[PDB]
DNA sequence: CGTTTCGTTTCCTTGAAAA
DNA sequence: TTTTCAAGGAAACGAAACG
């Protein structure tokens, strides 16, 4: 067989040109066209079964020829696809896509362009033999042959429409205006006539012969190859039903043959669904006749795209409903049930800037939203009237069109919020901006009055942002705007940026911030602004009194734990920012209210919490300490240093730290949440880091002897936290407090185990000249780990692991002289999560491990349960 | 997936123990 | 260690709309 | 009838799992 070598490996070569010399010679030899006919569909299959002259020859007989190939490939083992991994796959198998995909297809696609030139179409006979031949070959149960034999078919039915369409449009329609100006007035040809009636009896006859065999390959044909078993088939066979109803109209563009579509929009294959939603919108392209396919079927297309089993059909259901929303076949109740879907269950599960799979959903639901948003807004012109004036002029696009974008989100919110279970605000936020962020390119140009309607000044009337609560979800959607159209697109994001950056002071003034759901969303707008996309607007000069106008609600307000309070990590992000910004303007801020606020916790400690007084209120007195001065300076304290005269402190750690125990007592479980010993490892790190900048100091010019007095403030950081461990250690174990008084120890561990990591890291990472520091340091410093507030660690080690078995029901093996009444553990509020705060106490035992700070018999207790707490502990153990 | 958390362990711990960024890149051992 | 499978980014081709 | 933009797909580099 030669037309193989030809063909299979062929890829720029001519393919008309070699069609004519087998069309010319099948008058010639009749034998040798079928034989390497069949032989060449015979290879993609893979077996060595051949088919001689004689074979094929008989053509009355055509169930017996195949029927004995058959058995050449049912008997045979080895055999794969040429032809299927080849097109699925160029790289992969041997022959790749091109030279067995493109010139393929395109074989049989102009197949019938050639035919028309030596008269081998209508001569016809040679018509009836493919047809015979391949009914005939398409019905085996074989995988193999059907697949070649229903794609050869279909790609002929693929032209046949085409050439309709042509015939039909190009030459009857053309040679009946030839025929009408024959007609008027008094004047035949009667020569031209007996022609024109020749001409126009081939083109109808024509048609009606490509129509009996259009009829014949959709009643054998495509009726039983759509209930077919294999995916691929199946989807092949519905695949190019939209070539033949794109091109020919009058025999397919009915009702009665788009029923297919809706039959197997719900199929139990998953490949089909997929072309099924990729073909559909390309009918209502078109456009009575078609809407009564939607208007039966829209339920199942509802169904499918909310609760689908596969994930990649959702997307094109709702391109779907996108045209099915512009033509206005959606009612009004069912655009609220597809509308609620950008509030997906799942939060965060994948990524945002990648544009991952979460990433096509919302876009295509947007997408969907943004033809809603102009039929109703288009649609609200006509039915009310419009008044002469407004704000400004005239802003008849932006403010109707974001008036009535008020209700539908929220009324989206509303619609899948009364169906599952209610969840907190905080839990409301994250998925509202998770929703907003997509919707930035469709309201980019119109976002410039919603600024504007903060400042409610103004005023409109309705016929038949007031409220605070409705001001918040305002500012909520409005800054997860924000925050979301810097990751899509460009060229739509620094128009925004220059347009909305000014009226951010106006937006602080306006509006009060005296609750922190008002200063959420605006200060996480802030985030993605940096100094290009400041400085290049020109609008540096209001930052400077933007920071003070945030600084004041700062001072003047009270902030409380992040697991309570929100303005915790607002105000901390803040302040990132800022000091990422690196502008000496802002530092200075900064440190004059660190040193406000030092010099009032100062004057609060000389009379609030002194020894001498008899108020036996410090639960009252504690939470105002941490809310008002405490936590602030812990927060400013990440990025812009603090530094204490040791007098504060000294007058800090005898009235507070060293004073808790006869305070515990009066403590709730509340209280007690709210202490975090963060801020005198902060005091220790600073200056623990400003006497490294010290010997930086060593390739300069101009000790001053204070390495004894420098080592003092530390030293009684240190030895108070030490001294409070232990005290701490003797507590009366009652059910009350036996949580509040393990977190106090847990949170004054975490922090000593931070100041001595700290130091003993410092002492190492000297060089080996600095030596009269050696001396100071081993000084000055007695003991960096008492060994009792040892017992106290292996304690907290203790009841966090036996929370974590607690936890997962894994009994702990343990040494028999130990406290084992604490097996079973009390319920702790403290901690929100006990798998992540127990390896975090592990890590940094470990770490103090491996600085020959803790025992060799810590060691064996630490790693005695590798094995029952899975691979995380023995990572732990042995790395 | 509750089990084996070994990449989500890092970032627990960077994120929780780290509250300053200059002293964490020098108070931290490799 | 090296492989293998999956996810990401960039470029190329085809199609869809407007002048 | 021609031009431009976008959308889908394929190639290539990278990451994570896996053996």
């Amino acid at each position: 067989t030669e037309l193989f070598d030809i063909l299979s490996t062929s890829e720029d070569v001519s393919i008309e040109e070699l069609l004519r010399e087998w069309l010319e010679t099948y008058s010639e030899n009749r034998d040798k066209f079928l034989q390497e006919f069949i032989n060449l569909l015979l290879n993609c299959c893979g077996s060595v079964a051949r088919v001689e002259d004689h074979d094929v020859h008989s053509n009355e007989s055509s169930n017996e020829t195949i029927g004995e190939i058959q058995l050449l490939f049912q008997r045979q083992k080895l055999h794969e696809f040429y032809l299927l991994i080849s097109k699925e796959n160029k790289k992969r198998k041997n022959f790749k896509m091109g030279p067995l995909y493109q010139n393929f297809a395109e074989f049989m696609t102009k197949l019938l362009e050639v035919a028309n030139d030596l008269q081998l179409l209508y001569v016809g006979n040679l018509v009836l033999d493919l047809l015979t031949w391949l009914s005939s070959f398409s019905v085996c149960k074989i995988r193999c042959f059907r697949y070649i034999s229903t794609l050869t078919l279909y790609l002929f039915q693929d032209y046949l429409t085409q050439q309709a369409v042509n015939l039909e449009k190009n030459y009857l329609a053309k040679l009946s205006k030839q025929l009408s100006l024959e007609e008027k007035k008094k004047r035949p040809n009667n020569k031209t006539l007996e022609k024109l009636e020749s001409t126009i009896a081939e083109t109808q006859g024509s048609k009606v012969v490509i129509d009996s065999i259009i009829d014949n390959i959709v009643k054998l044909c495509f009726v039983h190859r759509y209930k077919d078993v294999s995916d691929l088939i199946r989807s092949e066979s519905m695949l190019h039903l939209s070539i033949w109803i794109k091109n020919y109209p009058e025999y397919f563009l009915k009702v009665t043959f788009l029923k297919y579509f809706g039959w197997l929009l719900s199929d139990n294959s998953v490949s089909v669904r997929l072309q099924v939603t990729k073909i559909l919108p390309h009918l209502i392209i078109q456009n009575s006749a078609i809407r009564q396919v939607f208007e039966r079927f829209k339920t199942k297309i509802l169904e499918v795209a909310i609760r689908d089993v596969n994930l990649d059909v959702r997307i094109h259901s709702i391109q779907v409903l996108t045209e099915a929303s512009s033509l206005g076949y959606l009612d009004d109740s069912e655009i609220l049930i597809i509308s609620s879907l950008m509030f997906d269950e799942e939060f965060d599960p994948f990524k945002t800037s990648s544009f991952n799979k979460r990433s096509k959903f919302l876009s295509t639901v947007a997408k969907f939203l943004a033809r809603v948003i102009k039929e109703k807004f288009d649609e609200f012109i006509k039915t009310h009237e419009d008044l002469p004036k407004e704000v400004d002029g005239l802003e008849v696009g932006p403010v109707v069109q974001v008036g009535i974008f008020i209700k539908i989100l929220n009324d989206s919110l509303i619609y899948h919020l009364k169906d599952c279970a209610e969840v907190d605000s905080r839990t409301k936020i994250r998925m509202l901006t998770q929703a907003a962020e997509f919707l930035s390119p469709y309201i980019s140009t119109h976002l410039k009055t919603i600024c504007n309607l903060l400042i409610s000044d103004t005023e409109s009337n309705e016929l038949i942002p007031i409220d605070r609560n409705s001001t918040i979800l305002y500012l909520n959607v409005f800054h997860g705007l924000c925050a979301g159209a810097n990751n899509p697109k460009i060229q739509t994001k620094d128009s925004v940026k220059e347009i909305v950056l000014p009226l951010f002071y106006d937006l602080l003034n306006a509006a009060s911030i005296e609750s922190a759901d008002i200063l959420c969303p605006l200060l996480e707008s802030f985030i993605t602004f940096s100094l290009d996309d400041w400085i290049s607007i020109g609008y540096e000069t209001e930052l400077k009194k933007i920071t003070d106008k945030t600084i004041k609600a700062f001072m003047d307000s009270t902030i409380g734990n992040s697991k309570v309070d929100m303005k915790y990590d607002i105000f901390a992000k803040f302040i990132h920012h800022i000091h990422h910004f690196e502008k000496k303007e802002l530092q200075e801020k900064f440190l004059n209210q660190i040193a406000t606020l030092k010099i009032h916790l100062k004057k609060f400690l000389q009379e609030k919490m002194d020894p001498n007084n008899s108020r036996d209120d410090y639960k009252d007195l504690t939470c105002s300490l941490y809310e008002l001065y405490i936590n602030k300076l812990t927060i400013l304290g990440r990025d812009y240093p603090i530094e204490v005269d040791e007098e504060l402190l000294q007058l800090f750690l005898n009235n507070f730290v060293s004073r808790i125990p006869i305070m515990f007592q009066d403590f709730d479980d509340s209280t007690a949440q709210e202490i975090n010993f963060k801020m005198l490892v902060l005091l220790a790190t600073w200056n623990l880091e400003k006497w490294r900048e010290i010997i930086e100091k060593v390739r300069d010019y101009e000790i001053s002897k204070d390495l004894r007095s420098v080592w003092k403030p530390i030293a009684a950081i240190i030895g108070r936290l030490n001294t409070l461990v232990i005290s701490l250690a003797a507590t009366n174990e009652t059910f009350e407090n036996i949580n509040s008084l393990f977190y106090l120890k847990w949170s004054a561990c975490t922090s000593l185990m931070d100041i001595i990591v700290a130091i003993k890291i410092f002492e190492l990472k000297l060089p080996a000249d600095a030596t009269t520091w050696r001396y100071s340091m081993s000084e000055q410093f007695p003991f960096y780990l008492h060994d009792n507030a040892s017992k106290v660690l292996l304690k907290i080690f203790l009841y966090l692991e036996s929370l974590f078995a607690k936890q997962v029901d894994v009994q702990l093996e343990r040494v028999a002289d130990e406290d084992a009444n604490l097996n079973d553990l009390p319920e702790t509020g403290f901690f929100e999560n006990i798998e992540t705060e127990f390896l975090l106490f592990t890590v940094k035992l470990k770490g103090l491990m491996k600085l020959n700070i803790l025992d060799e018999r810590f060691a064996s207790r630490v790693a005695l349960n590798k094995e029952k707490l899975g691979p995380l502990f023995k990572k732990i153990v042995d790395d | 997936p509750t089990n084996f958390t070994t990449k989500r362990l890092w970032s627990e711990i960077t994120e929780s123990m780290s509250y300053l960024p200059d002293p964490i890149l020098k108070n931290f051992l490799s």
